[PDB]
């Protein structure tokens, strides 16, 4: 019938942008992991560093 | 006749050099600077980043101990720290040797001090 035609008009941009959606919110998400992973990358080199310096000094020193 | 063509390389920490001329042991490579220009700036980071191939060149020579030596001609108020802080930078002042000849210090010790 007629009301058939009008659920699929609808049963389709209804799919269309919360697929849509449910791929920006896997997304940002990837990348806030993806960011925090890399914020302790950094983190690990820099006390690295600072343990290999400091003891070459305290060689130095003595 | 005591010496012979040298070819292990080092680090300088600047690439330009280490690529285009190739600074070896035993090789004088003067680092042309103008009056107005810095000197000093450019000095400290061969320095601190001056440091032999561990096997890159296919060998190392960190088997025996890497130490530098020191010896300005003359120098200002900001030329005397300046390098003495870049020294615990490096960590060398345990190992080291410094000539440091002032403007303050006699100017007829500017030939003899080299």
């Amino acid at each position: 019938k007629l009301e058939a035609i009008l659920s699929q008009e609808v049963e389709a941009e209804i799919q269309a942008l919360l697929q849509e959606a449910e791929a920006k919110a896997e997304a940002v998400k990837r990348e806030a992991e993806e960011k925090a992973k890399a914020l302790l990358q950094a983190r690990e080199r820099a006390l690295e560093a600072q343990y290999r310096a400091a003891l070459r000094r305290a060689e130095s020193a003595g | 006749v005591a010496r012979r063509k040298p070819e292990q390389f080092i680090q300088t920490g600047i690439s330009t050099i280490d690529v285009m001329n190739t600074l070896v042991r035993g090789q004088k490579l003067p680092i042309f600077s103008g009056s107005g220009l810095p000197a000093n700036e450019i000095a400290a980071q061969i320095a601190r980043q001056a440091t032999v191939r561990p096997d890159l060149s296919g060998e190392g020579e960190k088997e025996e101990p890497f130490a530098v030596v020191f010896a300005a001609m003359g120098i200002t108020q900001r030329e005397l720290s300046y390098f003495i802080q870049e020294f615990e930078r490096t960590g060398a002042l345990s190992r080291s040797v410094l000539f440091l000849n002032k403007a303050d210090d006699p100017t007829i010790e500017r030939i003899l001090t080299p």
